[PDB]
RNA sequence: GAAGACGGUCGAACUUGACUAUCUAGAGGAAGUAAAAGUCGUAACAAGGUUUCCGUAGGUGAACCUGCGGAAGGAUCAUUA
RNA sequence: UAAAGUUGCUGCAGUUAAAAAGCUCGUAGUUGGAUCUCUCUCGGCCGAAGCGUUUACUUUGAAAAAAUUAGAGUGUUCAAAGCAGGCCGCCUGGAUACCGCAGCUAGGAAUAAUGGAAUAGGACCGCGGUUCUAUUUUGUUG
RNA sequence: ACGGGGAAUCAGGGUUCGAUUCCGGAGAGGGAGCCUGAGAAACGGCUACCACAUCCAAGGAAGGCAGCAGGCGCGCAAAUU
RNA sequence: AAACUGCGAAUGGCUCAUUAAAUCAGUUAUGGUUCCUUUGGUCGCUCGUACUUGGAUAACUGUGGUAAUUCU
């Protein structure tokens, strides 16, 4: 669509695209291979991020993000954010005195890479820790699981 | 009936947390009101000068004048009813010279039959009550 | 604080030098060197609190600065000199040589090697890489740098490494059925065959390691130091052939030695 | 290549008008507590001499009184076709 | 600090001793009924053999300073200690356990939560089907 | 209120403490800014302001014990220049 | 001796004012960085007065200023 959509040009750095091509030797358009890799720990590559056109610096798969550390899950809280989602992480504190439980949450926001499409509020996403994105932001999603009573 | 659940630990926590206000003793120690109003300021002995020698009469059921010391403390200024415990031992005190006064062994209570002190005079002129009392030292003129 | 710390509080230096408390306020601070600070004995704790050649640190300083004591083949004069796992202490002076070697509670022994043995020491490979127009080199946990590494050497393997060349004579694969001995964790010093490698992607492979006499353990890759092809070691081992005995069965040994004496 | 100057930046501090706490050689009000071993009464405890008490409202030199509704913690577990 | 089961998780009270909201609804919170006993490398004993929805729990195994605590040895003259020492050069110590919670790891599968197909968008599978891998089995796009 | 390792008490559970010799942090009268250096926003380095303060021939110059002793002050409260 | 050069003076010691996910602890990461020193390697890998080049400055000598300094 218009990737062109900042005031600078949006290209993955690592792929040149001004190589001379004769006209007559055209199959489809004329050169723009996709960058991507596959990130380690048996995560698959999206089909999008492979066959995708969008520009994400921050995406684990087509980016120049390198995904080491923690790797943990998180059900999806608030999508309000460009690239950036707000995940829910629920747990059980255990105070020793009373023997018990308490339930505590930490919200952490994760960078959503585009080629994650149709991602709901609610559903599970396994995130993998990179360096700071942003301020607040150390994780990218890796997974998406959809939730239980998604149709 | 209280909560047994296994994730009740906020509740009970909290539970505990508040209704340890209405203990006497906790607030007294927590709140910081009492050690503001405290006159040592928390300290078990204190520095003062005697302003005056007062007679403190005993509760109703009893008939004595108790010996005690008006005494203004040091640190802080503050003017204190100090007993003087044994018999003639206010005759050691003299008006406005320094005295150690400790309290009465209640933590800020009232003691017996004396009404609204709470502090014991310990020390005059840096000899100890007990040793005057008993001979072993003397006011030093 | 600002830059380095340049002291070792003795209740803060390792537990394996057996330092007593009451000696001083410090413990010698090893210099920087091929081992690090928490897996190395300093010459001066050799040469003083295992070997008892010094009373002092000031006789120490007189051994080394005659030039008696050799490292790896090399005089040293520093006496904090960090001296690690499989070095070679050579003291020509008293024709003795020491190979440094984990005993099974985790401590360096004084194990005394022959002088043919002197000659060579084992060295686990850190790191392969090639550099400088397509050679390659190789980093052993001893930090020294060879050119020219065999190609079939790769991480983790153990080379041997002839002291007065300092260049590869021979090297055991990190395969299943060698034998290793543990330079770190709560296995240290213990001596056995690998079993298996359980690998973890993205964190710590888990090495397990039989002894000798049947009892398994396991530790992490990192820890895990391979001594022989086979079962049988490259290097001459302590008097405990790196078999932990359990506290029952020192108590026992401990026991039936007082009393065959008398 | 020094002094120096300009413009920035970090920026202590200064002047200026506005917003907390305590000691008092000060005032000035209605309060509480203790000693009341004093007066004026008698509200409560007995049906306490008008049963007591609760909410509310009004009025009294004071306990208190009165209206309305409630309670028994009542002085009635009961009163007869 | 214990005594204080006068802060009560264990483990307190609430008719009259202090105390249950005037009464209902109601969100979060807390708690919730029964039920379900192959290996797309196969080679003439060896390995690319799978958190196999998942989690909590439990049992492991790693990894986790020392000192302190517990605790092993050791006649400091005894002891608090110390980490020394013992035998006529030699011999032997400087152990070990514990190290909540969270993180990692691996067995168990009761208990507890969760999931699987009802609009069939269902499991196994014979038969088809419209872009396209940069290795073709030995004179190289002859 | 520096944090922790830890301490006191403790049947089980807990309660309180931890300025304090080990580890981590912070500071060097209060702020701020730097130079050198691998490493400092260093203070037994420098520059300035704020507070205090030393010598002076009145022009100037020099400061930083929360280092070891020691002094004053503070206080119930703590050692040898 | 002095002085120039080099290195250290960023360690140690003190104290607990600040500081409430801050510090700190355990756990990980740096595939997102810097690193004196130590240790090992590399150091004729460059196709273009050498049998050793230049100017200073200390210490030292000598003249001084200020009441005063580890001033100069």
């Amino acid at each position: 669509a218009d990737i062109q959509t900042e005031r600078a040009y949006q290209k993955q750095p690592t792929i040149f695209q001004n190589k001379k091509r004769v006209l007559l030797g055209e199959t489809g358009k004329e050169k723009l291979p996709r960058y991507y890799k596959n990130i380690g720990l048996g995560f698959k590559t999206p089909k999008e991020a492979i066959e995708g056109t969008y520009i994400d610096k921050k995406c684990p798969f087509t980016g120049n993000v390198s995904i080491r550390g923690r790797i943990l899950s998180g059900v999806v809280t608030k999508m309000k954010m460009q690239r950036t989602i707000v995940i829910r992480r629920d747990y059980l504190h255990y105070i020793r005195k009373y023997n018990r439980f308490e339930k505590r949450h930490k919200n952490m926001s994760v960078h959503l890479s585009p080629c994650f499409r149709d991602v709901q509020i609610g559903d599970i996403v396994t995130v993998g820790e990179c360096r700071p994105l942003s301020k607040t932001v150390r994780f990218n999603v890796l997974k998406v699981t959809k939730a239980a009573g998604t149709k | 009936g209280k909560c047994r659940g296994l994730r009740t630990a906020r509740k009970l926590r909290s539970h505990r947390r508040d209704q340890k206000w209405h203990d006497k003793q906790y607030k007294k120690a927590h709140l910081g009101t009492a050690l503001k109003a405290n006159p040592f300021g928390g300290a078990s002995h204190a520095k003062g000068i005697v302003l005056e020698k007062v007679g403190v009469e005993a509760k109703q059921p009893n008939s004595a004048i108790r010996k005690c010391v008006r005494v203004q403390l040091i640190k802080n200024g503050k003017k204190i009813t100090a007993f003087v415990p044994n018999d003639g031992c206010l005759n050691f005190i003299e008006e406005n010279d320094e005295v150690l006064v400790a309290g009465f062994g209640r933590k800020g209570h009232a003691v017996g039959d004396i009404p609204g002190v709470r502090f014991k005079v310990v020390k005059v002129a840096n000899v100890s009550l007990l040793a005057l009392y008993k001979g072993k030292k003397e006011r030093p003129r | 604080a600002r830059g380095p710390k340049k002291h070792l509080k003795r209740v803060a230096a390792p537990k394996h030098w057996m330092l007593d408390k009451l000696t001083g306020v410090f413990a010698p601070r090893p210099s920087t060197g091929p081992h690090k600070l928490r897996e190395c004995l300093p010459l001066i704790i050799f040469l003083r609190n295992r070997l008892k050649y010094a009373l002092t640190g000031d006789e120490v300083k007189k051994i080394c600065m005659q030039r008696f004591i050799k490292i790896d083949g090399k005089v040293r004069t520093d006496i904090t000199y960090p001296a690690g796992f499989m070095d070679v202490i050579s003291i020509d002076k008293t024709g003795e040589n020491f190979r440094l070697i984990y005993d099974t509670k985790g401590r360096f022994a004084v194990h005394r090697i022959t002088p043919e043995e002197a000659k060579y020491k084992l060295c686990k490979v850190r790191k392969i890489f090639v550099g400088t127009k397509g050679i390659p080199h190789l980093v052993t946990h001893d930090a020294r740098t060879i050119r020219y590494p065999d190609p079939l050497i790769k991480v983790n393997d153990t080379i041997q490494i002839d002291l007065e060349t300092g260049k590869i004579t021979d090297f055991i694969k990190f395969d299943t059925g060698n034998l290793c001995m543990v330079t770190g964790g709560a296995n240290l010093g213990r001596i056995g065959v690998i079993t298996n490698r359980e690998r973890h992607p993205g964190s710590f492979d888990v090495v397990h390691v039989k002894d000798a006499n049947g009892n398994s353990f396991a530790t992490r890759l990192s820890n895990i130091f391979v001594i022989g092809k086979g079962n049988k070691p490259w290097i001459s081992l302590p008097r405990g052939k790196g078999i932990r005995l359990t506290i029952a069965e020192e108590r026992d040994k401990r026991l039936a030695a007082k009393q065959s004496s008398g």
